[PDB]
RNA sequence: UUAGCUAGUUGGUGAGGUAACGGCUCACCAAGGCGACGAUGCGUAGCCGACCUGAGAGGGUGAUCGGCCACACUGGGACUGA
RNA sequence: ACCUAACCAGAAAGCCACGGCUAACUACGUGCCAGCAGCCGCGGUAAUACGUAGGUGGCAAGCGUUGUCCGGAAUUAUUGGGCGUAAAGGGCUCGCAGGCGGUUUCUUAAGUCUGAUGUGAAAGCCCCCGGCUCAACCGGGGAGGGUCAUUGGAAACUGGGGAACUUGAGUGCAGAAGAGGAGAGUGGAAUUCCACGUGUAGCGGUGAAAUGCGUAGAGAUGUGGAGGAACACCAGUGGCGAAGGCGACUCUCUGGUCUGUAACUGACGCUGAGGAGCGAAAGCGUGGGGAGCGAACAGGAUUAGAUACCCUGGUAGUCCACGCCGUAAACGAUGAGUGCUAAGUGUUAGGGGGUUUCCGCCCCUUAGUGCUGCAGCUAACGCAUUAAGCACUCCGCCUGGGGAGUACGGUCGCAAGACUGAAACUCAAAGGAAUUGACGGGGGCCCGCACAAGCGGUGGAGCAUGUGGUUUAAUUCGAAGCAACGCG
């Protein structure tokens, strides 16, 4: 929570629109897959797709998972607070706090999410699972875990700018 | 048993850190002792109230995290494995974290912080870590 | 692996098996022994024309046949290009490069070395197939 | 898929020897010594500053310049001389 | 070298790639031929993949191929992997060495950390400048590099030493329990066999039969005797044990577990490679025992075939004692120890209690064991206070499949073999879970001239048409399971 609003201008990458077919009587019943991530350019990067009949409708139903769920991502000037290797489903990723002008040194489904949400300098090389649905679980997981410093101090009661450096 | 007693609380405090308990309990020791104060100071916890008596212990701590899932005690991560000791010397004491938690290197004064003991600028063994 | 554990047992290693059998050499004046020196691409004496089948599915014709290298092994290479001046008895280059369809070719020989011959008629891409400069004019 | 090894070997005393201690070599005496913290045996190899690669830990090579050791057709030997 | 003047654009551009990975596309020819290829894989007359041509793209006095090394490779994992099912828990225990260890307190500096000196030569890597027109390069100025020595401090932590204390662990005291073991003895039910009565023509077995037994009197039934093996009922996802495992009853000798206060001891503990020991059943040696069962074997059956399934027989073995064998899906496919973390419901072995003489209900409590499930774990199934959760100690195992637990070498074995245990070549798959469909001579439910129930046919006869075939100069082409054949 909070379940933020479809209430600015979208990104829409496409992470990856894979072949799917349920072998029915008959063949194959063959139906696109994808599932693109649409950003926010801002802090709002959200990254769940649906299947349908033609490419165009599964580009439908991915803006439709776009417009279902977003996350915050709270990270001050091209970084995350603490650089914690954030993996949840098998699929590890590897995001460290990086330099302001080091680049967004991501992969696949990390520099697609990333580099859609609002990255400056954030190091990432992953150690784990390779698929799409799982590069975007971890790393939707990871980027949904890292906690930042001003609400670290205001939930956590030493002070706030009291850790600094 | 009794593999490590560092382990054995910080794995109490762990537990009971998602068990989401009121109070939790702990062996008393004088690492129990000066990491309930140094742990207490930095505002994890409530209030660590050592309740002593015959014949050992026995320590007794409040979880000081409020509604919001995860408080002052987020995770805790055994830094120094005993079996297989940390060291950090003093330009290598590492502040874990980054910017949110803090590490509790058992200095040669006293059971320092993170920062403090950077502050003194002396390492000693890597006591805990509380990511 | 406990600290103890692998802190007395030790990791075993990630020994990979080599590329293609180039020894280097042997220098048999007078051991015979007498690798590896591993050189970049033997040459040897050439030991038969012919045409092998292809692996399946594929079918076609590759013309590779055995060659006598320099320092005693006898692997058989499949010679690029379409046309060959390489007949019994004429030595060829063999340099690396695992073929794909018949199994065992572990040389591919230059075409374009010292005895073999170039690709000729062909003129897009000579480097390999090692035929010259393009037609005059 | 090397658990045995060692008899000048382990140690003593005495004498000789070299720039010098020393089984370094001999006489006499004793029965020692090394080994799972890998002896011995097979194998391979000049080693190092360093070079290349890696985010780093590490992995690989010992070219060219330098430092030390070794060798000088193969194998011994001693003379001149500091 | 460099400078100056003149001269001429005159002499100075190629290599690889253009499906993906990966920037880069169309035509002609070729037609599974010639070929490419790093992998995926293309090529069998519309090839963005083979050559050729235009164009594009990368790079550049260079460009590709190959050889080797590093990374990718979290694919040796200290950073940073795991072991229920994917590869991986040792079959299990006891233990030496080793690895790790309750709380308080004084000392120590052996580790831990910090300051001072020495030294880690130059050249090189990095930082800061300068010089060759800049750059490569050179030079100067720095830095960093050590379980390094010598030496000064801190004593928090590991350790040394001394003093302590008690829950850990052990002893005691009292309880409880069990198919824990070893030896001896005893008892029945049942089968076989034997002796005799009674009695006749079948008994037996099967899907159906036959082999076999029976008029020499079987089966059945009555009585009695001999001998071996296993103990029905209690008996149950009950109990005990380290595991394999352990069952009639009684005795001797013996180990162990849990409960309860709590007398003592004061960490005396956990794991533990080697080493030691035990380990179903099959086997192996000897000597006993052979009632049932029963490989090999004999006969008969079923089948096209039956070195099998079935039936009738039948040796070794099963049994015992003494020795060797040391493997199993030795399974919970989960190593041991310890601490913590929602709950319910059983079930033995105890204990405290609330009233209860009783009894009985209920709570609290252990210990052990079964189900149902929260958090959490996971690839999914699933686990879940008996974890596969959460952390610590230690041991063992795992690094794609085949080759191959094979070869060779060792150790043991009486053997049978057991342990240990490779490689050359080859392939891009093996594998775990889950889904969709299919299949089934799997089960369930149902329907239809499907079957059953009746009618009338066909296949037999002559003839009509079509097909196959054979012939022909041609017997035009198309259809070939129902769905080709009185079809177009």
């Amino acid at each position: 929570r909070r379940i933020d609003p479809s209430k600015l201008e979208l990104e829409e990458r496409l992470v990856t629109v894979n072949r799917v077919a349920k072998v029915v009587k008959g063949g194959r019943r063959f139906r696109f897959a994808a599932l693109v991530v649409v950003g926010d350019k801002n802090g709002h990067v959200g990254f769940g797709t649906g299947k349908a009949q033609e490419v165009p409708e599964a580009i439908r139903k991915a803006v439709e998972d776009a417009k279902k769920n977003l996350i915050e991502v709270p990270m001050v000037g091209t970084t995350i607070p603490h650089e914690i290797i954030g993996r949840f489903g098998a699929g590890n990723i590897l995001l460290k706090p990086a330099s302001e002008g080091t680049g967004v040194i991501a992969g696949g489904p990390v520099r697609a999410v990333l580099e859609l949400a609002g990255v400056a300098d954030i190091l990432s090389k992953s150690l784990g699972s390779n698929t799409p649905i799982n590069m975007i679980r971890a790393t939707l997981q990871g980027l949904s875990e890292l906690k930042r410093a001003e609400d670290v101090a205001k939930l956590r009661g030493k002070s706030v700018e009291e850790l600094l450096g | 048993v009794m593999t490590d007693p560092i382990a054995d609380m910080l794995t109490r405090i762990r537990n009971a850190n998602m068990v989401r308990h009121e109070k939790l309990e702990i062996p008393a020791s004088k690492l129990k002792r000066e990491i309930a104060e140094i742990l207490k100071r930095e505002g994890f916890i409530r209030d660590v109230e050592f309740v002593e008596d015959s014949k050992q212990g026995i320590i007794r701590v409040f979880l000081k995290y409020g509604q919001n899932n995860e408080r002052v005690i987020t995770g805790l991560k055994r830094i120094s494995k005993p079996g297989l000791r940390v060291y950090a010397k003093s330009n290598e004491v590492p502040r874990v974290l980054n910017g949110l938690g803090i590490a509790i290197i058992s200095t040669s004064q006293g059971v320092l912080t993170d920062k403090e003991a950077r502050a003194k600028q002396a390492g000693g063994e890597v006591l805990a870590y509380v990511w | 692996p406990t600290i103890n554990q692998l802190i007395r047992k030790g990791r075993v290693s990630k020994v990979e098996n080599s590329k293609s059998p180039a020894l280097n050499k042997g220098y048999n004046s007078f051991k015979k022994e007498h690798t590896n020196v591993s050189s970049p691409q033997k040459r040897g004496v050439c030991t038969r024309v012919g045409t092998m089948t292809p692996k399946k599915p594929n079918s076609a014709l590759r013309k590779y046949a055995r060659v006598r290298l320099t320092n005693g092994i006898e692997v058989t290479a499949y010679i690029p290009g379409i046309g060959h001046n390489l007949q019994e008895h004429s030595v060829v280059l063999i340099r690396g490069g695992r073929v794909k369809d018949l199994p065992g070719v572990r040389y591919h020989i230059v075409r374009g070395a010292l005895d073999t011959a170039g690709v000729e008629n062909r003129a897009q891409g000579r480097s390999k197939y090692g035929t010259k400069k393009p037609k005059a004019k």
